[PDB]
């Protein structure tokens, strides 16, 4: 019974868009 | 060298009552680690006859010239140092999760900008179960926040 | 400062794409595996562990290829139909991620890995090696 | 009782006799080569050492193959031309006899090995692997 | 087991003079209920030496 | 009010203040009653810039 143990070598770079509320616009 | 508990497993899964058994969950990890320390060295020369019959002390000046150059270079390396024979910094290894701010319009164009929304959203989006956390920014960047203006003209 | 980490823990090739290799674990007393891919996979992929005996003609030459009976630990739920050891690389393993494993009871003089039948297409994309731990002489 | 030694000093293929292979050494802080010949050689074989750099497009894929700078130490008295890491497998090296070495000063992100011009034919009968050691990742 | 008033119901309303239509009205329910409890039941095992 | 030339009915805070102060104070002190949604309606009004 083999217990496989696995890790990643290179971590891929991340980039998250820090979206924020748009400007207030009336409904009408 | 030091240990780093990677993750716990999961064992206690709900099951029906009328059965005299259980279920082996999966175990976690320990992930023993290591690390080194790097050296900082260099040399210089003077001239016996020049330094001796000189206007004033040049030696002690070089001493302070080394301790500061060491001081500023270490901190500079500690931030952005490339792994090879230098401490891997937190800027360049790109292990920290990094956000980015989407641009704004101007006269039909689209230029990258840094609004007041961002800095309030960025600082207030940090898991509240990691504890408090200070921030760092260059003096000019804070001088950008201070002099911000709305549509009318008020600060 | 990196130590000469080749004068202990010396590794050898075990499956270089399309060729198996006997690697002597006689002197050494502990050994594992390091599965690393070179490309993407298609389906699952298994592997068959073996072992060999010193041939009578020369006590330092490979003999036949006998399999290794998989000894169970506690908390085992399934045993391969024949009870012989077998390691499988799970689907969706990216080719920048090493996997580790080993058989828990050594027997013989050296080890061998080979792709289980019907799973020899993906087998090419895999690269397996074996490190060591002790000397004993 | 053999510990899983895959984790805690894994190993990878560096020279499988046909083509070279870059082996990432960034997450680990020590490394070394374990040479092993598969047949009888003819003449002294030397190997050129190379280190790479992260490609500007993708930061964890190979770049070009820059050449490692050889560095002497206290009693080095026969440095080659201008300095370049080049190890030489001597003759009279029968199989089932592994030799091992390493480079003192690491640089770059990963290493690759290739047969020197004039020894490629002999090199088709040798294997080279690396076993990293420990570090933080 | 607990109890749950589903509703109360109406009671015949505001007649000034007898037309005799809403005498008894309509009342509500009481709706006896129940509910059980669950359990985890896990295990694990080490041999003797890899633990020692 | 003329929403882009359509004249929908409306009820805005200026109406509420002008309605409650118009009560002739010679009748005494008066209390106003209303449905709780209306009070929610008042509390959520917005001026053109967006503020409350």
């Amino acid at each position: 019974m083999v217990k496989l143990n696995c890790r990643p070598l290179c971590q891929a770079p991340t980039a998250s868009r820090l979206v924020s509320p748009p400007c207030f616009i009336c409904r009408g | 060298t030091y240990m780093k508990i990677a993750d716990y497993g999961q064992l206690g899964e709900y099951t029906c009552d009328a059965k005299c058994d259980a279920e082996f969950g999966e175990p976690g990890n320990i992930r023993h680690l290591e690390g080194k320390t790097y050296d900082y060295r260099g040399v210089f020369c003077f001239n016996r006859k020049n330094l001796q019959e000189a206007n004033y002390d040049f030696l002690s000046f070089m001493i302070g010239a080394a301790q500061r150059s060491h001081r500023i270079n270490r901190n500079q390396a500690l931030m952005i140092g490339k792994g090879v024979n230098e401490p891997k910094g937190w800027l360049t290894e790109n292990c920290f999760p990094v956000f980015q701010t989407l641009p704004v319009d101007v006269n039909g164009t689209s230029t990258p900008a840094f609004l007041a929304q961002d800095w309030r959203r960025f600082v207030t989006s940090f898991p509240a179960e990691y504890g408090e956390a200070r921030s760092v920014m260059h003096q000019n960047v804070f001088g950008y926040l201070a002099a911000m203006v709305d549509a009318n003209g008020r600060f | 400062m990196n130590f000469n980490v080749g004068v202990d823990f010396p590794s050898f090739i075990a499956w270089d794409g399309e060729e198996s290799f006997p690697v002597k674990v006689d002197g050494f007393n502990q050994f594992g595996f390091t599965f690393k891919t070179i490309a993407a996979l298609t389906a699952a992929t298994t592997f068959n562990i073996f072992y060999h005996e010193p041939s009578d003609a020369d006590p330092c030459v490979p003999g036949p290829a006998i399999r290794v009976p998989e000894v169970p630990f506690c908390d085992t739920v399934l045993l391969s139909e024949d009870g012989l050891a077998a390691v499988t690389l799970p689907e969706t393993v990216t080719p920048d991620s090493f996997c580790a494993g080993t058989v828990p009871c050594m027997n013989g003089q050296w080890i061998s890995i080979a792709p289980a039948t019907g799973s020899e297409t993906n087998a090419a994309n895999v690269q397996i090696t074996v490190t060591m731990k002790g000397a004993t002489r």
